[PDB]
């Protein structure tokens, strides 16, 4: 009864893809009692260890000492004489947890490990998984041709399953947010209008939320800051009214909103919106986003430049120079217009600097 | 910032 415990963990993994929380509970359930019965396979018990992990990523994503990192405890302590599809699983799994915790440079060491385990994952939709989370990553590294080339793997595979809208919706937001990297707002829009209409058939709030911030960062790339201005809102009151209000994601659209007011010269508007976006970033624990809202505080109000190169100093060190230069930018646009052309050109010259960076 | 990938 050991392979009896493997196949129900395989279809554990199967709903968990699915986002079929019913079934991923039930398969749980039936796993813990199974493990009751057997003998002490220790590869086995490091499946059901990673398999729980991976449960518990697909729950915090849908509802928001956490149990997370007791059991990223129970993983790490475990591995010893990897091999096979296990250790393809440890790296992947691990590769995802560095990221939701802003470690850029651990996922990418953990999944590069793993990619080098692909040939081994006979399942395409395993395959589209790690191909849609690397595509991710490099997304969100602007490494964008990279990241092109890995996302249309993962769509083409989900695209030709059935229920795998989620992922779907998802990749399709990767796919746009690199047309917009790009500078092809319009070549965008089309992504995110498709992936906002799949998210309203399903009715996920935080989908439909993401696709409007998505799609104000188009608005806001063709300069209509007004249109802009309205996707943020209501993704917000999307987030707010289903749930949502605490997910750390909701600080990109405050952010955003923020950086978007105040270009609109709505300074008041400006601060009632810095405000609510500093509290919550220190309240969810984030340093990341609390450096970023101070860094539009420090700008449009203090305009303390000193203080905007130690946390573009911050954010480099933290392997995120698209949002060093999507920063120094807003930086050296808004010295342009109050005609400090001096110091306009100093963040200017980081823009270029970041953009360097991002080609190495 | 960057999109929503997710």
């Amino acid at each position: 009864s050991s392979s009896k415990v493997g196949v129900k963990i395989n279809e554990w993994y199967k709903y968990i893809r699915l986002f079929s929380v019913p079934d991923s509970e039930i398969l749980k359930a039936e796993v813990e009692e199974e493990i009751r019965h057997m003998k002490e396979d220790h590869d086995l018990l490091l499946y059901y260890s990673l398999m729980c992990f991976r449960h518990q990523l697909m729950l915090d994503y849908l509802e928001p000492r956490p149990k997370i990192s007791d059991l990223l405890e129970k993983i790490e302590s475990s591995q010893t004489d990897l091999k096979g599809i296990l250790e393809y699983y440890f790296n992947f799994f691990r590769g995802m947890y560095e990221f939701e915790q802003y470690e850029y440079l651990n996922a990418i060491s953990f999944y590069k490990q793993a990619e080098r385990k692909l040939s081994l994952v006979a399942d395409e939709i395993e395959r589209a998984e790690f191909h849609y989370k690397v595509a991710e990553i490099y997304y969100h590294m602007k490494q964008t041709h990279m990241s092109m080339h890995h996302i249309v793997q993962a769509i083409d595979s989900y695209k030709a399953h059935e229920n795998y809208t989620v992922r779907v919706i998802q990749c399709s937001f990767v796919i746009g947010l690199n047309y917009l990297d790009m500078d092809y707002p319009e070549k965008a829009i089309p992504h995110f209008k498709n992936a906002l209409d799949k998210a309203r058939e399903i009715d996920m709030s935080r989908l439909i939320g993401s696709s409007l911030y998505n799609l104000g960062l188009c608005s806001f790339a063709e300069e209509a800051y007004e249109k802009a201005s309205e996707y943020f809102k209501e993704g917000i009151r999307v987030y707010q009214d289903n749930g949502y209000e605490h997910s750390n994601r909701i600080l990109d659209i405050l952010l955003m909103l923020t950086k978007t007011t105040f270009k609109m010269r709505n300074h008041s508007e400006g601060i009632s919106w810095c405000a609510h976006g500093l509290s919550l970033s220190k309240n969810l624990n984030d340093e990341i986003m609390a450096k970023m809202f101070e860094f539009i505080h420090a700008l449009y109000v203090d305009n303390d430049n000193e203080k905007l190169n130690s946390i573009l100093n911050y954010l480099e060190l933290k392997s995120m120079l698209s949002d060093v230069e999507d920063l120094a930018s807003d930086a050296a646009k808004y010295y342009n217009e109050k005609e400090d052309h001096k110091v306009a050109v100093a963040y200017y010259e980081k823009v270029l600097y970041a953009r360097k960076q991002i080609q190495r | 910032r960057r999109g929503h990938t997710a």
